């Protein structure tokens, strides 16, 4: 659904703590403004892509404490108040099998100064002008955006997306979604003790697919990896000599005169600007991939969670009944109930 | 319904004339086209690592032995500006074409037909949509079926008449507290259970 | 401002016509034959009469 | 967007005046460059002495005005501790005419001299409001003294007015000296140490290498300027290149920490290299 | 030590912070470098000690403000630092100076990040509030209840796409 | 005037069209520039 | 921007002091060509996907 919000300081990345370089960099004018405009344009739409998927109803829905579901066990999908973040047991497995950065987007200067860790990826980017913006919708809230869409799915059926929340029993909800796929509703009540055992065993198979197999989340792991590697590639871009005699800005300022440094520093500025014009190109094409998936995820939220999907094999193999939203790192995981 | 629909068309006039930020999505398409064309003029004021940004200065100062050191810095600076600009246009054109394929999806399925896709053409049960001409885009007027006034009803899955379960073919089982009635899902029209 | 690690002085006497031959990338009876400077020569050349 | 030595906005500038018991012509630094601004009514600001040590041991600039010609001289001046130019004995037939010439004692080894056209300046005394505003930009980089003059009528009693004026270059002086300290001439009156001073005001602010935006009108006059180092509000104006910041958040840059002092650490050796060998 | 200065080690000039380190240089080694090839550590040539070079200008700066036509009072969000450098409040995104904490959770007017949104309301200044998720509704659910409309409306929803 | 020529004003050579303008230069100003930093206007040094 | 487009010409004409002025113009011209080409491929791959 979303990706890593990156705002690269092109004043600090091109000229790192230098006054003579910044006097030459401001001669280039609108180069650092047009790249920061594109990174801000990513930062607006990725908060918008998270807005269009997880927030499709203006009201937040919760489940009553009296649980009368007809044998269906929904304790694995509903959030747990015992955790400090209101998350289900499935949502706790989704946040743990994906490798992220450190806890919280606030890493202190004294944490990078008082302890210089050997090959620390997060501090070394931040001393190169690579700042990671936090998302607008936190994972504590995304677990409650999906909880509002899940409580409307369980209690109110599919009428909560087409207007106000209008309750219907889950025995009547499963009977009327069978009529959408062509199954007579008498099949449900003759096997209500059987389908509730087949469904709750399938929820137990989600635990065996996420805890044992950690490669099921490899699609969203690759989204984190292509964000983390490209930020780590951009540090490796500074070690290139750019056609000049050296790659370090502090060497040419200590060796050559400003008549002979503008031959050499402007090779470093062009090598660092083209690196940023490489990186912003790699981010906008990747953001077009995530937004096309977020528009697909918003399509699989409005049609597949908030309603009943008549689209054959669009929400997985089988006649689709309903789908359950689950909070995922920079994305969403659906639990498609299929016939 | 003809009074509820024609009053909703009058609400389109109050949403477009008073609020000018409703068209801000297509205003941003014009703005990202107009600013990037205006940014490309500002790209010419960059010195590109050379001694000046103007092509006419180096032609008036330096010899073609010393100008090819300096003009080829301007040519590379203006070409990399265009290769950045065409990059900014093709990624933006991939955004509009993905929205135009979405607009062609909301024209064939949502205007030319009836959309069974739930909440794809707006909130509510979608009936039809009206195409309207827009600057570099389209505006749809989605006719939706939204419930307004509701009541709490007592329900049941089936009914024992002679020891056999009776299930509705199309509709539900509701009751006002004394007698059980039959009606459909999206409207309460009580009938005799036959 | 800048200071250097391993300074080596290259002291010799040649003809006055061939002082410009002491440069990275030149030829002559001094440059091409016996006293050649490297392609990556980072140094200074001091000469006088 | 321009990048040169500028006076930053909302900065700490000086508070010096001339009155009948405060007389101030202090020694002021000029490390990077100074800005001048004076509200006057009686032409009390007469000029300056730009030098290194303000002595005959160095070469100094002396820009003055002796009410006839704008005198700009670069000589080896014998610097007096209190330069002034007074007007004497008004009581009958006033005429506002000078007697003494006390800006220096002697001048030798004169390298640059500029004498302007002769004019008649009205040195009369006024009361109440200040009717003249003389502002100057003083910087000496690459041996090229740039001056920028602007004169506009004001109506002021007190503290520097909230307004804007685009300063224009008058001349270009190739002085070729080092300027570290300077003073300012003032005029003295009495109805030679029992003299008094007329009402005057002048402001000194230090130039810094900052970045400005320059909004021009249809005629070419600058309407408003924005310093890029005031606050992150004004740095957004430098990034967006518009004085009207739209409703939103724009990432400008990082929180820059300027270095306090220069630290040099070299190996410790007292033996010289064998240059004689 | 522990201050952003303008160091000069064996002619190498730059801006950095000198701190002690556990790194032990080899006797032929003087300069320590990083992934970005810049000098991360030097060696003191006078006395035997090892000093790192930490780059200055740390901490991103966010600009939380309304339009210049409305007002000029601003709130500056300092990422990746505490409220030490500098109406002072600490958020989940960083130190927020210039915005008053308001417990009333409203709709998100200005998208900031880390679950925080701001607005310019009422003596008028920028307020800092937690982004509200919407009006919370409790669905009365049971095995024998259903809500079916006896009346409806026809609302024309306007969806605008390029 | 009003023809695409090869102008030369104070050594600045280029191809442009010379027309009259309502712009009034300051007495220390000679060259007028644009957003693209190229010379948009010059001043005739012989007659004002 | 160099004196020629061929890599084999500058290796046969100029010294490595004077070739790094010229070959690094060829490397930057060929890398930016590959930077343009991969940009043309990724946007086209986003169209096909």
């Amino acid at each position: 659904v979303s990706m890593t919000k990156t705002s690269v300081d092109c004043t600090m990345y091109i000229c790192g703590d230098s006054t003579e370089c910044s006097n030459l960099l401001l001669q280039y004018g609108s180069f650092c403004t047009q790249l920061n405009r594109a990174l801000t344009g990513i930062a607006v739409e990725q908060d918008k892509n998270t807005q269009e998927v997880f927030a499709q109803v203006k009201q937040i829905y919760k489940t009553p404490p009296i649980k009368d579901f007809g044998g269906f066990n929904f304790s694995q999908i509903l959030p747990d108040p015992s955790k400090p973040s209101k998350r289900s047991f499935i949502e706790d497995l989704l946040f743990n099998k994906v490798t992220l950065a450190d806890a919280g987007f606030i890493k202190q200067y004294g944490d990078c100064l008082g302890d210089i860790a050997a090959r620390d990826l997060i501090c070394a980017q931040k001393f190169n002008g690579l700042t990671v913006l936090p998302p607008l919708l936190t994972d504590e809230m995304i677990a409650q955006y999906t909880s509002a869409l899940l409580a409307g799915t369980i209690t109110s059926g599919w009428t909560f997306g087409a207007g106000a929340a209008l309750q219907i029993p889950f025995a009547m909800q499963m009977a009327y979604r069978f009529n959408g796929i062509g199954v007579t509703q008498n099949v449900l009540y003759e096997n209500q003790k059987l389908i509730a055992n087949q469904f709750n065993s399938a929820i137990g198979k989600i635990q065996d697919s996420l805890s044992s197999t950690a490669s099921a989340l490899g699609k969203l792991q690759d989204v984190v990896n292509q964000n983390a590697q490209a930020l780590n590639t951009l540090v490796k871009q500074l070690s290139s000599n750019f056609g000049a005699i050296s790659s370090v800005l502090n060497d040419i300022l200590s060796r050559l005169d400003p008549p002979e440094a503008e031959v050499q520093i402007d090779r470093l500025i062009t090598g660092r600007l083209q690196s940023l014009q490489t990186y912003v190109t790699q981010q906008l094409i990747r953001a077009a991939e995530i937004r096309a998936s977020a528009n697909l995820a918003a399509t699989k939220m409005s049609e597949c969670v908030l309603g009943q999907s008549k689209r054959v094999d669009f929400c997985g193999k089988g006649y689709h009944l309903m789908s359950f939203p689950q909070s995922a790192p920079h994305g969403v995981v659906f639990l498609h109930v299929t016939y | 319904i003809a009074n509820q629909f024609n009053s909703a068309i009058g609400k389109i006039q109050d949403s477009l004339s008073s609020t000018a930020s409703a068209l801000g999505k297509l205003q941003d398409v014009v703005n990202q086209n107009a600013q990037a064309l205006n940014t490309l003029v500002k790209q010419l004021s960059s010195n590109f690592g050379a001694i000046s940004s103007v092509l006419n200065d180096i032609l008036s100062r330096l010899d073609p032995p010393e100008a090819e050191v300096q003009i080829d810095r301007l040519i590379t600076g203006r070409l990399q500006s265009l290769q950045t600009y065409v990059t900014q246009q093709l990624i933006r054109a991939a955004e509009i074409r993905a929205s135009a394929n979405l607009a062609a999806t909301k024209m064939s399925e949502c205007v030319l037909g009836q959309s069974k896709r739930v909440d794809f053409c707006g909130k509510g049960y979608h009936l039809m949509s009206f195409p309207q001409s827009a600057p570099h885009g389209v505006v749809f007027l989605h006719v939706t079926y939204v419930p307004a006034q509701e009541k709490n009803f007592t329900t049941a899955p089936a009914i024992c008449h002679d020891g056999k379960a009776h299930f509705p073919r199309e509709g539900v089982f509701v009751s006002n507290g004394t007698h059980w009635f039959v009606t459909q899902r999206n409207f309460y029209e009580p009938q005799i259970i036959t | 401002d800048l200071c250097f690690t391993n300074v080596y002085a290259d002291s010799f006497v040649i003809r006055g016509d061939e002082v410009r031959q002491i440069a990275p990338g030149q030829t002559g009876k001094i440059a091409d034959y016996n006293y050649k400077l490297p392609d990556d020569f980072t140094g200074c050349v001091i000469a006088w009469n | 967007s321009t990048q040169d030595l500028f006076l930053p906005f909302f900065s700490n500038v000086t508070w010096f005046h001339a009155i009948h018991k405060r007389f101030d012509n202090p020694v002021l630094p000029f490390n990077d460059g100074v800005y001048f601004a004076s509200t006057e009514k009686s032409n009390i600001i007469r000029g300056w002495i730009f030098g290194t040590t303000l002595d005959s041991k160095t070469q100094s600039l002396l820009i003055v005005n002796n009410a006839t010609n704008v005198v700009i001289k670069v000589c080896e001046f014998q610097f007096c501790n209190d330069p002034f130019l007074g007007v004497y004995y008004h009581k009958n037939n006033k005429s506002w005419m000078e007697s003494e010439f006390r800006v220096y004692s002697s001048a030798n080894n004169c390298t640059f001299e500029y004498v302007s056209q002769p004019f008649l300046m009205d040195l009369e005394g006024k009361q109440g409001n200040f009717k003249n505003l003389r502002e100057f930009v003083f910087k000496n980089i690459d041996g090229y003294f740039k001056i920028y003059s602007k004169h506009t009528p004001i109506n002021l009693v007190r503290d520097l007015p909230q307004g804007f004026s685009a300063l224009e270059p008058l001349v270009d002086l190739p002085i070729g000296i080092n300027i570290t300290r300077f003073q300012t001439l003032l005029a003295l009156h009495r109805s030679s140490s029992g003299w008094t001073a007329g009402a005057a005001a002048y402001y000194v602010g230090y130039l810094q290498p900052r970045t400005f935006l320059l909004k021009y009108n249809e005629n070419g006059t600058i309407t408003d300027a924005v310093d890029c180092a005031l606050d992150p509000l004004s740095e957004t104006k430098c990034t967006l290149k518009s004085f009207t910041v739209e409703k939103g958040i724009y990432q400008t840059s990082n929180f820059r920490v300027q270095p306090t002092e220069s630290i040099v650490r070299f190996p410790n050796i007292t033996n010289l290299c064998p240059f004689g060998e | 030590k522990n201050k952003c200065v303008n160091f000069n080690f064996n002619g190498l000039t730059g801006t950095g912070v000198l701190t002690e380190s556990n790194k032990k240089f080899l006797p032929f080694q003087q300069f320590g470098r990083d992934i970005a090839d810049t000098t991360d550590a030097v060696r003191d040539p006078q006395t035997l000690e090892i000093l790192d070079i930490t780059p200055c200008s740390f901490g991103g700066v966010s600009v939380i403000t309304p339009g210049t036509n409305t007002s000029n009072q601003v709130a500056v969000l300092y990422q990746d630092v505490n409220c030490t450098e500098v109406n002072v409040f600490q958020t989940r995104a960083g130190c927020l100076i210039g915005a008053e904490h308001v417990n009333n959770s409203y709709e998100c007017d200005i998208p900031i990040g880390a679950g925080i949104c701001a607005s310019y309301q009422t003596s008028q200044s920028i307020i800092a509030y937690t982004m509200s998720l919407g009006a919370e509704n409790s669905v009365a659910y049971s095995n024998n209840s259903i809500a079916i409309p006896t009346n409806f409306t026809i609302s024309v929803t306007t969806e605008i796409l390029p």
